[PDB]
RNA sequence: UGGUUUCUCUUCAGAUCGCAUAAAUCUUUCGCCUUUUACUAAAGAUUUCCGUGGAGAGGAACAACUCUGAGUCUUAACCCAAUUUUUUGAGGCCUUGC
């Protein structure tokens, strides 16, 4: 196998082809131009990779050419889903206690950087200088035991064969209090809603069938036209008036002409789920918001009681099945409010997520919102509406193809080998290279 | 005569007050709001019109978010409280007529349907 | 295991009973055990002869029992 | 394509059986005509798609998903009703092995369908209630109560997804005790009102009402509980231990039995400790244990999971406990074989409502005899539509003789009567089908008590009809049209657009008029076409 | 639980063929049958060494004192063992 | 040790003599702890079990059918032929 | 009964996926509108790209085994002797049939 170079060698190929104006590099002039068809992946590779701001330093696989002509990041950013959720609820945290904490918040200058400045060199600049500390909010030690050793980690229990495979990073296994610690740290980033009821009209179906008509919904998409003796008004009973909604929930039935109409999914079964607040409270007991029973019928029924000198009784070898475990355990409750929990916290294991595949804030837009918002976020929440309608309509299936792996032909070259560098290094160098 | 359907609603607390007002918009009497025994949810039996009962479904789970839930049934046959003959009473165009003359104005309006 | 045979069906009720011998006997069945032992009132031996002679209330050991037939309708 | 009816492409994998199957169709006394109605969604189509996951296997395995082994349309799994009255016949046993032969109607469950439930309800001999545990006594829990009582069968209700207590209200196991006795009193009380009738009182004792859970597959009754009980433990008698389990009814653990008062110290039932705490105990160990202290719940009840499945997420993980821990569905085949009164029983009280002479010494005795001989007669009521084809097989069961394909047929219609031999007509039997619900197979002959499909015969029948023989001197009446529980009220005006196609609407609504049983679509006098709903 | 009970079992209900120990030959529906072979059969007909027939409504047979049983060809069709 | 010694004759066509001195012939299908035998398409020889006697093979042969055989009652059992493929 | 991390290649997979969501071409319409790009917002027909699965082959290796869990001659003491079975109410005799 192409094995990986000391970090230093492309910090040197790089310095030394300066900005390409020795006559001793002039037969590299013409690389770095043929390389410049390729500055949009790397940037892409580049910027796919930025290090998280609990990370100070993140250290990414790099593959370079051996002019120093390009430097890409050959790297995939898998960053397992309830650790993500939880670390940026935590930095959620972390952050309005820091604007609210602070008297004056200095906001950074955007060109920061001036013009006619030359890029620092990373080696001495930034080789030489401690990282100054992330943000990186403190676990109490007690609550959060099962998250705090691996939490603000780059790719977190990497090494460790019982949490994930190898280094691939490609699968997860967690137990249960894990699940319920990443689980309430994410609360800030998280909804209260157990089923899906609250999409009654509001989900997707319905924003389908609106599309197919002129319709909109008060807090949903607005979208263009898809097809651009009888109904006598002295016949007709105008008792209610027919409100646009019904269009929706019964679009055969209150339309003419329903083309590309899609049916609507319109109830679940209502989950009952009894929040518990304190653990003093047992795991399952009476709660005082159910209703109580209070049995009361008119004539006693005569159901069956075997009387006395029915002489039935039980050897001595029989007992209920699990009466030597107890009722629960301080565990209980907590898987209980793992059940109804949203999608990467309701499971005990999954595949890994990209960084990029993980919207923190899709189910703010995804849900109707209180009134008293000013009329410039109503008009957002529309519009990522409507942008989220047009994914989920124009979906085409994946199209099976020809698996390409463009950088892996990159390195079964003899132009490009392969190193592992800090991500500033390697962003000085694309823009340098850019440049 | 007037057909009139029996309604359940499986509601929250606060979802059935928002039950009561829409039901009551639409010449309701709500006939029972027990609570469920063993649940958090209660029970709201009731009657309503028939051609107060286009919609009635769609606008309680619009007002109430999807918390409250409603199923309707026939069985039943009352009076329309109007008196259906009256010339007295001139009926507007489109405009809904009031409970004193909805009998004339279903009358009017079906006579003019087919029978003339 | 150790089960009773299903006779309370059979209990109190007119019997014909054909044992081991060639040996026939009718009687009411009054209780039994998990050995198929039988209680049988107002016995009757039915002699190979054709003759009968009453010998009331007996015990029948399940051992010797090949075959009952009710004689009324369970 | 114009198919849109879901994967048909036949082949069960059921265990052995072909051949027996059509067997136990021979036997007449060993079929159960059973049907499901609840409220609304109460686990009835997942619950005959864990009884289907029961019999077929190495196929028939879901994860977040089927339950549509009577969902079978497309409109249908998509909206989450089930619109169809899909029906299925297995062949699954008891907790003893005789294996029986059941025909399940799976009605749906909405105020709006009545007309499905009711005509699956007069073909079939018994209903099963689903009432969900977490819901209770509902509206159309009430209705199907009423339309029970009326059309004289057979009663039992079954309290599906009793998880919710433990997962979801998580209620202690006494005051869940005392919310599945509220319902069972409430299901007793609203039949009391209604039914004349006195013993048809249900109780969990008697063995008729089950206790089933069916995201997890759960199925106990008294009975099979205690055959677990007993099968694990040694030579208990289950029957008369179960009969001593559920009401008021405690545990002396010094005298080792029952009785009904006399540890008063603050004890539990007989049902809540042997029932309801080691179940807890599984649903507590699985969901909130699982890493710590599940195996070892497990070596104590002889359930032995793989490496691979100690893996899973806690749903899948709960249903195959479940499912290793209670096995086969076989104490609501003790609730059916029971308590439905399988079709020898079953002519009578049902010819007594159905046909319109009555007992009377020709056509009477001829029904409630019932041997697959005689004056060939049926019932057929549901028309189910092919996939492409204008053509629609009609549904029925048989009373006397038996069907044979190739086998000529009078249709007697119900705008016939007696001496108006006028609207019965004459057709061919063109394909016999016996359907698994989307596994539809061939049969040569359908004997007496037995459902079927019919092909060919669907010209005349619209709604109600009774399939006879062919110019036969046997002459007999119509059963009675039905009754319906909701009267059909609201009236749609409907004209089409273009107006050069009212032969192909008229024939497409005659269709639509055919498929529903409550669908009126008549003329009036300005010539508007109007539709009668529910 | 031997697996010819089981299969024994699953001919209740069907019209079985029964020999005893002493050679009589009882045909007629089986009722109920026990695991100790004990079988309970209904409107019997009796064909006793001699070959005469009777006829009977209600049988019920110790289980030690068969000698076999002819079942339905109906049942064959267990196969795993 | 193996258990094998009656599993390996299941399916097969088999010989079985019982306490009154009948030979059963039919298809060996099931057994148990007491040897109760299961017999499919089983017949019931009385005078010969043959081996090609001239005069004739069979007489008072009788088609039994399916056989449930209790144990007590039988003697022994020998392969008689192969299984039927069916 | 042979571990499982990891790297590369080949082949096949998208009708409920990748529980995420870009861009391009063509053909019809539009909508603004000096004209072309660059566009708007739909429809349909196609592609590219960022990622994925199953299977097979091969390598890399600081990194894992053969009286072992039981087997085709050896490890589950319990399927080992009061009527419902593996310990006989047996014993005796005689007639009929080629
Ligand atoms: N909590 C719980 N939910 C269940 C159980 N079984 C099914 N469900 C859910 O309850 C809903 C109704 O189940 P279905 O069987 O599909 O509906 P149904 O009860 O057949 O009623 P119809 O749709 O009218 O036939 C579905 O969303 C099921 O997933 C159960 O055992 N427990
Ligand atoms: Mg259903
Ligand atoms: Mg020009």
């Amino acid at each position: 196998q192409k094995e990986d170079m000391p970090p230093e060698h492309v910090r040197k190929i790089i310095r030394d082809h300066g900005d390409m104006t020795n006559r001793k590099f002039r037969h590299d002039k013409r690389v770095y131009l043929g390389a410049l068809k390729y500055m949009p992946h790397a940037v892409l590779k580049l910027l796919e990779n930025m290090p998280m701001p609990w990370e100070q330093i993140r250290d990414v696989p790099v593959l370079y050419h051996i002019t120093g002509a390009i430097s890409f990041v050959n790297e995939i950013p898998w960053v397992i889903e309830p650790v993500y959720i939880s670390q940026w609820g935590s930095m959620w945290i972390m952050m309005r206690r820091e604007k609210r904490d602070r008297r004056h918040f200095k906001r950074m200058r955007f060109p920061p950087f001036d013009d006619e400045e030359p890029p620092l060199d990373y080696a001495d600049n930034i080789l030489d200088v401690e990282p100054l500390e992330a943000i990186q909010l403190e676990l109490d030690p007690e609550e959060d035991a099962p998250v705090l050793d691996w939490f603000y980690d780059h790719q977190p229990l990497r090494d460790s064969r019982k949490y994930v495979n190898g280094s691939t990073y490609q699968r997860w296994q967690f137990t249960l209090p894990m699940m319920s610690t990443l689980y309430r740290l994410a609360n800030q980033l998280l909804t209260d809603l157990v089923d899906d009821n609250y999409f009654y009209l509001f989900d997707l179906k319905a924003f389908f069938t609106s599309k197919a008509l002129n319709m909109a919904i008060p807090g949903g998409p607005k979208f263009e036209p898809l097809v651009r003796e009888f109904n006598d008004i002295n016949k007709i009973i105008i008792r209610q008036p027919i409100r646009t909604e019904y269009k929706i929930a019964f679009p055969y039935l209150y339309n003419n002409l329903p083309h590309h109409v899609h049916l609507t999914w319109y109830h679940t079964p209502n989950v009952v789920f009894i929040k518990t607040e304190d653990p003093d409270l047992p795991a399952f007991y009476f709660d005082p918001l159910i209703n109580p029973i209070s049995h009361r019928h008119s004539v006693k029924s005569q159901e069956p009681l075997p009387d006395d000198d029915e002489e039935f009784e039980l050897p001595e070898f029989v007992e209920p099945f699990l009466k030597d475990t107890p009722l629960y355990t301080d565990n209980t409750a907590n898987g209980i409010a793992l059940l109804w929990a949203p999608r990467p916290f309701n499971l005990r294991s999954g595949r890994t997520r990209r960084a990029l595949d993980i919207p923190l804030v899709k189910n703010w837009y995804r849900e109707h919102c209180p009134a008293g918002q000013p009329v410039k976020v109503r008009v957002s929440y529309q519009k990522l509406l409507k942008y989220y309608v047009l994914n989920a309509l124009k979906h085409r299936p994946p199209k099976a193809q020809k698996k390409r792996y463009l950088f892996r032909s990159f390195k079964a070259t003899k132009f490009f080998q392969s190193t592992k560098l800090d991500w500033v290094e390697v962003g000085l160098q694309v823009c340098r290279q850019g440049y | 005569m007037e057909p009139y359907y029996f309604v359940e609603v499986q509601a929250p607390a606060d979802c059935v007050s928002a039950v009561y007002t829409v039901l009551a918009r639409r010449r309701g009497h709500v006939t029972q709001d027990a609570p469920i025994p063993g649940s958090p949810l209660y029970t709201i039996k009731a009657f309503i019109p028939a051609i107060d009962s286009f919609g009635f479904e769609t606008d309680l789970r619009t007002h109430t978010q999807g918390q409250a839930f409603s199923l309707s049934v026939f069985h039943h046959w009352q009076i329309v409280p109007g008196d259906p003959l009256d010339k007295s009473i001139v009926i507007r165009p489109l405009e809904p007529q009031p409970a004193p003359h909805l009998a004339r104005e279903f009358m009017i309006k079906t006579r003019r349907r087919k029978g003339l | 295991k150790a089960h009773p045979p299903e006779l309370k069906k059979f209990m109190d009720k007119k019997l014909s009973l054909k044992l081991n011998g060639g040996r026939h006997v009718q009687g009411i069945l009054r209780g039994f055990d998990p050995f198929m032992n039988l209680v049988i009132d107002e016995c009757v031996e039915m002699a190979t002869s054709g003759q009968q002679n009453n010998i009331g209330m007996v015990v029948i050991r399940g051992n010797s029992i090949i075959m009952l037939e009710a004689l009324e309708r369970v | 394509t114009k198919k849109f009816t879901l994967m048909e492409q036949t082949l069960p994998v059921t265990v052995y059986e072909m051949d027996f199957l059509a067997d136990l169709m021979d036997n007449s006394e060993l079929i159960r005509n059973v049907t499901l109605c609840g409220h609304l969604h109460h686990g009835k189509t997942c619950f005959v798609d864990c009884l289907i996951e029961q019999t077929h296997p190495e196929i028939r395995k879901r994860y977040d998903q089927d339950l549509c082994y009577t969902d079978i349309l497309f409109t249908e799994q998509e909206r989450g009703v089930g619109i169809k009255s899909t029906p299925v016949t297995v062949v699954l046993p008891d907790t003893k092995g005789k294996s029986y032969l059941f025909n399940i109607m799976d009605t749906p469950g909405h105020v709006n369908f009545s007309d499905e439930v009711t005509a699956g309800l007069r073909i079939s001999d018994g209903v099963v209630l689903f009432i969900d545990a977490a819901e209770g006594v509902m509206l159309n829990t009430e209705r199907l109560i009423k339309h029970a009582v009326q059309e004289r069968l057979a009663v039992t209700v079954c309290i599906n997804k009793i998880d919710r207590l433990i997962l979801e209200l998580k209620l202690p196991p006494t005051d869940a005790y005392y919310k599945l006795r509220h319902i069972v009193d409430e299901v007793n009380g609203l039949i009391s009102m209604y039914s004349t009738d006195e013993n048809l009182i249900l109780s969990p004792l008697l063995g008729n009402v089950c206790f089933s859970s069916s995201q997890y597959s759960i199925c106990f009754t008294l009975g099979s509980f205690a055959k677990i009980y007993a099968d694990t433990f040694g030579d208990i008698n289950y029957q008369e231990f179960a009969k001593r389990l559920w009401g008021d009814i405690y545990f002396n653990p010094k005298t080792r039995k029952f009785t009904k008062k006399a540890p008063t110290s603050s004890s539990q039932r007989s049902f809540v400790e042997f029932i309801l705490e080691p179940l807890y105990k599984i649903l507590a160990q699985v969901v909130g244990d699982v890493d710590t202290s599940l195996p070892r719940t497990l070596d104590e009840l002889g359930i032995h999971l793989t490496k691979e499945e100690l893996k899973l997420n806690i749903r899948p993980l709960l249903r195959l406990v479940c499912k290793k821990f209670f096995g086969e569905f076989t104490g609501f085949v003790d609730m059916c074989v029971q308590h439905i009164p399988s079709p020898k029983v079953g002519a009578k009280p049902k010819i007594e409502h159905t046909y319109t002479g009555g007992v009377d010494s020709d056509l009477g005795e001829a029904m409630s005899d019932c041997d697959p001989d005689g004056p060939l007669m049926c019932h057929t009521t549901k028309m189910y539509s092919t996939d492409d084809g204008v053509q629609f097989h009609a549904f029925g069961r048989v009373l006397s003789g038996t069907i044979h394909a190739g086998q000529p047929v009078k249709v007697l219609g119900e705008n016939y009567t007696l001496e108006d031999e006028e609207d019965s007509q004459i057709c061919t039997v063109g394909r016999l089908w016996i359907s698994v619900a989307r596994y539809h197979i061939e049969v040569n002959r359908v004997p007496a008590g037995n459902w079927v499909l019919i092909e060919g015969v669907d010209q005349p029948i619209v709604k109600t009809a009774t399939i006879t023989e062919p110019r036969g001197n046997e002459e007999a009446q119509i059963f009675r049209p039905l009754k319906f529980n909701t009267t059909s009220v609201i009236k749609i005006a409907v004209e089409p657009v273009n107006p050069s196609e009212l032969p192909k609407m008229l024939d497409g609504l005659r269709k639509v008029n055919k498929s529903y049983p409550s669908l009126t679509t008549k003329v009036e006098e300005s010539g508007e076409h109007v539709i009668l709903g529910t | 639980i031997g697996v010819p009970i089981k299969v024994l079992h699953e001919a209740e209900g069907h019209i079985v063929t029964c020999e005893t120990n002493t050679g009589e030959v009882y045909r007629g529906k089986l009722i109920e049958a026990e695991d100790n072979m004990n079988c309970q059969m209904s409107n019997i007909t009796v064909t006793y060494r001699d070959g005469r027939v009777a006829q009977l409504e209600q049988v019920y047979i110790r289980g030690s004192k068969i000698r076999f049983l002819i079942l339905p060809d109906m049942l064959k069709n267990m196969l795993k063992s | 040790g193996k258990s094998s010694k009656m599993l390996q004759h299941i399916d097969y066509r088999m010989r079985c003599i019982l306490q009154d001195g009948r030979i059963f012939i039919g298809t060996f299908k099931a057994f148990d702890k007491h040897m109760n035998l299961i017999l499919c398409d089983c017949d019931e020889f009385r005078k010969i079990k043959p081996k090609n006697s001239k005069q004739a093979e069979r007489e008072e042969k009788r088609v039994l059918g399916l056989v449930l055989l209790r144990g007590e009652n039988l003697v022994s059992m020998t392969v008689e032929g192969p299984p039927p493929k069916d």
